[PDB]
């Protein structure tokens, strides 16, 4: 497989993963936040029934830092200001798609 | 035909005070150890939101976003530290906010090629003051007290309480050089503008908790510079503990009778 | 069921993982490296770290760590020939098992 040939989706479905850390109702907007940004950064390369990990600092949690900061352009001074110490994982259930391949 | 944008950074905001010579009103201080492309910039202050309680926010709904980006010189320094910044008093009263080290600052300079750039002609500087007292504050007055500034739409001073939008005739500007630019060909308006749409600005850009006013909140409250000199033999110590790159133990406990 | 006081071995294992060169270099962000000399009698540790349990073993190699990292930066400042990492004494070791005693 090329990745010119790997398929496009368009809807996919997403059943994030039980786990102490995505049940805390102080925590939930910032993982949520954190998944939109990893997705945002550039494309990504996923299977059926695969999990995606994603590690977060857990200090920043009532620091909500508004969204205004558009596609924050030093995310790598913004980490170091950061240090990611949780972790949580997600289950990619179902994705979209009308270009059917041999491995959709 | 927008300005080409060079490196953009973050920084660690600094109360180390220079020099910021008089001279100029927008400048700052970055260390020497970098390379920098250009002198002249944008600064934005990135707010931290810690008000999400009752989960209702600030953000875009209902609630605009002040003008973070402004421009300011840049000019190196080698005392400064490393990835770090220093701003004009100006500056910080523009952002308004007090001096305050720490606060972190999306920054992004620029270059010099442009003709959009305000070449002489029509330099009509919209002073609007929208204060009290009708003072004789002439344009001629904030020339000397506002050469060397590099102005750009909607922005304020409000230690003068002053609003600023630069206009050309009709046409508008967002940059300006006093050097690149005649003194005679800047203008200068004196004016109170309507209380009704200065109400609204404030009400909409100038948060109800801040005041920049320094004599306003009262802090020389008879804090003479005291030296305990004989109990700095703990302080130097302390000081250097606490600047010390690692501590043993996150806590150190000044007991006293 | 009951945990019990470290005994030599476990005082022995906890020196181990925590002098440990990774888990020294945590949060180390100053370029310069963190490790030990090898000529450390780890037994001798063990057998002097008599009545302590494992927090106050974290707490005598930070102390140590200290020192260390004290006695380099001042030497650097004075012969102003900067080694290339940092290193701990015996000596050092013995210092911080005198204060850890002391302060228990």
């Amino acid at each position: 497989i090329g990745h010119t040939d790997i398929p496009i989706a368009n809807q996919v479905f997403i059943s994030r993963v039980g786990g102490w850390l995505q049940s805390q109702k102080c925590f939930q907007n910032i993982i949520l936040t954190t998944l939109k940004k990893f997705f945002s950064e550039s494309k990504r390369i996923l299977c059926q029934n695969d999990l995606i990990p994603i590690a977060f600092d857990s200090s920043m949690a009532d620091l909500n830092i508004a969204e205004e900061n558009d596609e924050s352009d030093d995310e790598d001074e913004l980490g170091q200001y950061y240090k990611n110490d949780s972790l949580v994982w997600f289950f990619v259930t179902s994705a979209e798609l009308d270009c059917f391949s041999k491995d959709n | 035909g927008a300005i080409q944008l060079l490196k953009k950074v973050i920084l660690r905001s600094t109360v180390c005070k220079m020099d910021f010579p008089k001279d100029n009103l927008f400048v700052v201080y970055i260390s020497d150890g970098a390379q920098l492309p250009s002198q002249k910039g944008y600064a934005s202050i990135v707010k931290c939101s810690l008000r999400q309680s009752k989960k209702s926010d600030s953000d875009n709904k209902s609630v605009g976003i002040p003008s973070k980006k402004i421009g300011v010189f840049i000019k190196c320094d080698s005392q400064i530290p490393e990835n770090h910044i220093a701003l004009s008093s100006h500056l910080w009263d523009a952002f308004f906010t007090h001096p305050m080290n720490g606060a972190k600052i999306k920054l992004e300079f620029l270059q010099m090629n442009q003709a959009n750039i305000i070449s002489g002609r029509n330099a009509t500087v919209n002073i609007k003051y929208f204060g009290k007292d009708v003072p004789t504050k002439s344009g001629d007055q904030y020339s000397k007290l506002l050469g060397g500034s590099l102005l750009t739409n909607n922005l304020i001073l409000p230690t003068e309480q002053i609003i600023i939008e630069i206009k050309k005739g009709e046409s508008e500007q967002q940059l300006c050089n006093l050097n690149e630019i005649s003194n005679e060909s800047v203008q200068w308006k004196v004016t109170q503008m309507g209380k009704e749409e200065v109400k609204d600005i404030i009400e909409r850009h100038l948060p109800k908790h801040y005041h920049v006013k320094e004599t306003g909140e009262v802090s020389r409250t008879s804090k003479d510079e005291d030296d305990f000199i004989t109990v700095n033999s703990i302080k130097k110590e302390m000081v250097n503990y606490l600047t010390s790159p690692i501590i043993a133990t996150p806590a150190i406990i000044l007991d006293g009778k | 069921i009951l945990v019990p006081v470290p005994s030599e071995a476990q005082r022995l294992r906890i020196f181990q993982w925590y002098l440990s060169s990774h888990e020294l270099n945590r949060d180390v962000q100053q370029k310069v490296p963190v490790s030990y000399m090898d000529n450390i009698s780890f037994s001798s540790l063990s057998s002097y770290s008599a009545g302590l349990t494992p927090l106050d073993i974290k707490s005598i190699v930070e102390t140590a760590r200290m020192t260390a990292t004290a006695r380099f930066y001042q030497e650097s400042k004075k012969c102003g020939w900067l080694p290339q990492s940092i290193l701990i004494t015996q000596e050092d070791l013995s210092k911080a098992t005198s204060k850890a005693r002391n302060e228990f």
